[PDB]
């Protein structure tokens, strides 16, 4: 089957609707607690698992960490749809305006609204929002790291190809 | 925290990103004393700035360090910067990004000098220059419109579309409030009094804040001043004798319409802003007509904006619908605009850094900024 | 069902098998910004397309990615394709079999690309290319007739007896309404008013779809213009500006029939058609002119009909009925057919499946669909 | 004798037929005074032409009655054509046929109007209007070629070979002289040079005719000006101060072959050359691009057809021989190609005579000229 997130093996997460606002390593200001700079966190998993993980076409939820590795996963493929023919420094610029710009979560445009829960009060709504942009910049600039690893002012095609390997058939 | 500074022409206004209003407002001047000082030991010191420097203006001699939009003492300006980092925010500028106004159609070493000393000086974090009609848009809230800035040293049109700038249809007025000024100071001699000095100046300036109006109908106006009194009006001066002002309270603002009177041969503000319109592209002059954006002191006059919706609908073809955008906060639409654009999560990754005016050298503001 | 998708040079025209008229219906166009984007944010695209393309033009360089009927970039053609699919249909392209349209006489690499992206980019189920005015006889209820189909970038006509193309018979002519529309802008060039621009030549577009109509006798209305005010008409520019025009409305479609005001030496589409109908074998041709059937939007104008009638009447010999089929629907034709022959159950048998073309690649086209 | 009259944009070019250079040589210009003129017995008139106007431009409001090779004021084209005749070539024009020169795609009333106008108000006695890019191959010494004709006002290609032209490959563009002056203008305030006047405008002009040049390699003269070196020159302006410029020496007519620096959407005078080219029939393309003819003063920038000869050889297939013809005496080409048109003995069949004027009307031109 698919690879599930290690951190569904975590437990008293701090939470927001139904995504786990889980351990991260990141420099970009948000709310996210910071992980151990030593080890693996969801990002690591989430750009690991990423292109095994979008050519499955049948995903079982675990729980929040899932939820959460699977807005990775979408997020994934809409910067591998953003980043082609770029320079490394014209491809941070993109994806973080890309990362930054105004968004659906859920409760909202949103493309798993039945999967995931709406934000529990007007307030889970903001934490959500202010995770899920934090998350997402960090995502954004550690993808490039990857796809610009071995040549800097054009994306690996190793990396590009999954630029329509939409995820369960589902995009953000 | 960034900081926000509108560099204006007359007056400075300074903030930070977020607030509503400019947190200090003051004028753009600096002074030296004319007199020989002889009673020394009570403070004094060698040159004065702000309202500090307005308040003694009688002893001083007041200058402005800009001219028509463009630094001509750089000196003075690096003392005005310093009091307003230290004397009006209150804070030190090396923990505060900040954003920087000029006009459109400046000398490229004017915003290059005004880079370098931010770095080499004020040793800022980061920096950028905002051509300061887009951010009277952002302070109006709207995508689209033919913003017209008329400050203290210059006026101008810029036309935005969908928030796209037309560079082309940019144009520039070397007229706008201090010019006013002087033909307000030159025509009150033709009822018999006299203002020279630069306190003088500073005198019919705070006349022309309150007293001057625009004419709806100027031929109107006049014929009705020359056969009523009741459009005269009056003020006291700081030495405590009293004037009496009447058609010159509209002959003065009735330059942006008649350029000719300060002897210049350039088109007015509602024939310069039907011809911005008119060099844009068909399919938008549509929806410039109905954004005419006001902004700056100088369009802060009494019925400015009914004059300019006549004279613009006598340009245009009559079918058509069209508005003057004139907001109560005129004066601070472009500091408004800055704190908006400073406070966008999508503007963080467009100021120009420290770290990269480094190797690239002050020429980094040209190819960063626009 | 099946998406049908007649994507012609000028607007393209999608919808399902089985529906009585396309649901999308937008310009062939992809639109790029001409201008500095000065604004951050403000929902800002690095290309529009179609309708979103056409109500922000004032800003965009307009250009069609197919010209003359034959895709010249497939880059934005992908892009136009993606529109139909993902925004204006709102489908799936890997659930539905396509059904796409050409003209005759296409470069085969044509064929090719439109059925490799079908497959490879869209990831279709299956797919199969039509000759335009064969789908525009089944739109007429016949199974016989010459079809005289013109859109924006080429006319042809197509004689078909009895279900059986005569393919030595079949004409094309590179002229229909784009040239119409830059020959528009040349001679609107001498009444006064200037069109330049790629907005502009959209301007132009719908001037020639409201005011150009088809004269029964060119020479008699031209006398009949030159002599007094009664054929001139005017429309007003999205500027509000107003536009009068005169011989301009009947001189525009002329040109279809006298090509040589383009500087064209080739027969009008009258004489193009007779030609056709004469290289068909004997017996056939009786039936022909009895069934002149008109399509594509370049057949719209005002007495194109009657004058069509009237130019093949002193063509073909007066011992028969000629008879020109120009349906109110006849802007749609190719399309309306589409839907009816993707709808039919032998024609199920007829695609190029996904299958099929892994196994054979692009040139599976050219050995199934003819 | 015949007269010859160019009605240039920015230069009337006058003379008779068979004269080696034009006699008159003046500015299009009328100006009127714009201040008081309190001083009785100054000489003062009402309005002044030519080099009258253009001595006095330091009190005068300088006009231009000619827009884009159209007129835009007849009363002050009438009173350059009184002195034209009257003034600067000294004859009666009841006694001498005048050859009158017009661009191609321009409005058909311009040429009625100036028509009636020397029937009506000079009672000439027979006349005609040339095309204008038609005469300048006369003086070229050929009858196969594309000319590139750029004035003041407005750029030009026409394709003629053996003698005809081409019509339908004829192509027009509104960028000359005047649009390079104004982007003149523009580029200098990036220095603090201030120009706004009219005969500001006239001194910005009279620098472009001589500081400005055409880069070869645009990019690389570009970062060649960045090391500050022999690129940049010094003019000195008629008040005794001096102005120094740099890339704004090839920034300036760049914009012919970028008219996107303007905001133009338009290809450049190398890309509008090969469109007219490639617009023409297969056979004569070899002969046009080897006859490729440049006229006009605003084709007199250094390296101007060093450039030209440079892209076309890009633009088109390397096989053939591609060659530029850029005459010293390129200025003056077209009134040189009027003054062996008037005096060719097989012309004088082909002028207007008043007496069928008299019988048809100032709508006679379009049936005699072209
Ligand atoms: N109410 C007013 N009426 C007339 N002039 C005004 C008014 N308010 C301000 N001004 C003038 O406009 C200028 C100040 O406006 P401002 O927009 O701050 O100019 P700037 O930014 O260029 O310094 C000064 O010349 C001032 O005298
Ligand atoms: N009412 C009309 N009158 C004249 N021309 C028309 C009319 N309606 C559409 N056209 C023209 O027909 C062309 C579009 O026709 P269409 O059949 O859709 O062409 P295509 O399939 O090749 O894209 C355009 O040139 C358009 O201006
Ligand atoms: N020496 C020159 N170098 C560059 N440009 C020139 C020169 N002499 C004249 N021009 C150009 O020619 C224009 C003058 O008009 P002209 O060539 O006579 O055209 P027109 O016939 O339309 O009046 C000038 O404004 C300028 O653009
Ligand atoms: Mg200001
Ligand atoms: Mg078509
Ligand atoms: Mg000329």
């Amino acid at each position: 089957p698919a690879y599930h997130s290690s951190f569904l093996s975590l437990t008293d997460v701090p939470t927001t609707g139904n995504i786990a606002m889980l351990p991260l390593k990141t420099k970009f200001r948000g709310p996210a607690y910071p992980a151990d700079e030593s080890q693996m966190d969801i990002i690591d998993e989430c750009i690991g698992l990423f292109r095994a993980n979008c050519f499955f076409r049948n995903f079982e939820i675990k729980g929040p960490a899932d939820r959460t590795l699977i807005y990775g996963t979408l997020f994934i493929s809409e910067c591998l749809g953003r980043v082609n023919g770029l320079n490394y420094r014209d491809a941070e610029r993109q994806l973080n305006s890309l990362a930054l710009e105004n968004f659906s979560i859920p409760g909202s445009g949103f493309p798993l609204n039945a999967l995931y829960a709406p934000p529990l009060s007007p307030q889970d709504a903001e934490i959500m929002r202010t995770y899920l942009t934090q998350f997402r910049q960090e995502l954004a600039y550690r993808l490039l790291s990857h796809v610009y690893a071995t040549e800097k002012d054009h994306p690996s095609k190793w990396w590009t190809c999954f630029s329509k390997r939409r995820f369960m058939n589902k995009a953000l | 925290t960034a900081l926000v500074c509108d560099n204006g022409s007359g007056l400075v206004k300074a903030g930070f990103a977020g607030d509503d209003a400019p947190r200090a407002v003051f004028p753009s001047i600096v002074g030296r004393p004319r007199h020989q000082g002889v009673m020394v030991g009570m403070g004094q010191k060698d040159s004065y700035v702000g309202d500090e420097a307005q308040s003694k203006r009688g002893i001083l001699t007041l200058k402005y360090p800009i001219e028509h939009g463009i630094i001509t003492n750089w000196d003075d300006m690096e003392k005005i910067w310093h009091h307003t980092f230290y004397n009006e925010l209150r804070v030190a500028p090396e923990e505060h990004p900040t954003l920087l106004t000029e006009a459109p159609l400046n000398p490229k070493a004017n915003r290059e000098k005004m880079t370098q000393i931010m770095f080499e000086t004020f040793n800022v974090p980061a920096m950028y220059v905002a051509i300061q009609a887009v951010l009277s848009l952002y302070a109006s809230g709207r995508t689209t419109g033919i913003v017209l800035d008329s400050g203290d040293g210059v006026t101008h049109n810029v036309p935005i579309y969908e928030g796209y700038a037309l560079p082309h249809a940019i144009m520039r007025l070397d007229l706008a409030g201090r010019d006013l000024t002087d033909y307000l100071m030159k025509i009150l001699t033709e009822r018999g009094y006299s203002f020279v000095t630069t306190a003088e100046r500073e005198i019919v300036r705070d006349i022309k804040e309150k007293l001057c109006y625009v004419a709806l109908d100027f031929e109107n106006e006049m014929a009705t001043a020359a056969s009523s009194s009741s459009l005269e009006k009056s003020y006291e001066l700081p030495d405590g004798q009293v004037i009496t002002i009447g058609n010159e309270r509209f002959r003065c603002p009735e330059t942006l319409f008649q350029p000719s009177f300060i002897g210049m041969e350039s088109a007015g503000i509602h024939e310069t802003t039907y011809n911005s319109i008119m060099k844009c592209d068909i399919d938008i002059r549509k929806d410039l007509y109905a954004n005419n954006v006001m902004s700056g002191g100088t369009t802060m006059y009494p019925g400015i904006a009914d004059r300019m919706q006549k004279e613009i609908t006598a340009l245009a073809p009559s079918t058509m619908k069209i508005k003057i955008i004139a907001p109560p906060e005129r004066k601070y639409s472009v500091w408004i605009g800055g704190s908006i654009l400073a406070s966008l999560s999508t503007f963080q990754q467009m100021w120009i850094t420290k770290q990269e005016y480094d190797e690239a050298g002050p020429s980094i503001v040209h190819r960063k900024c626009f």
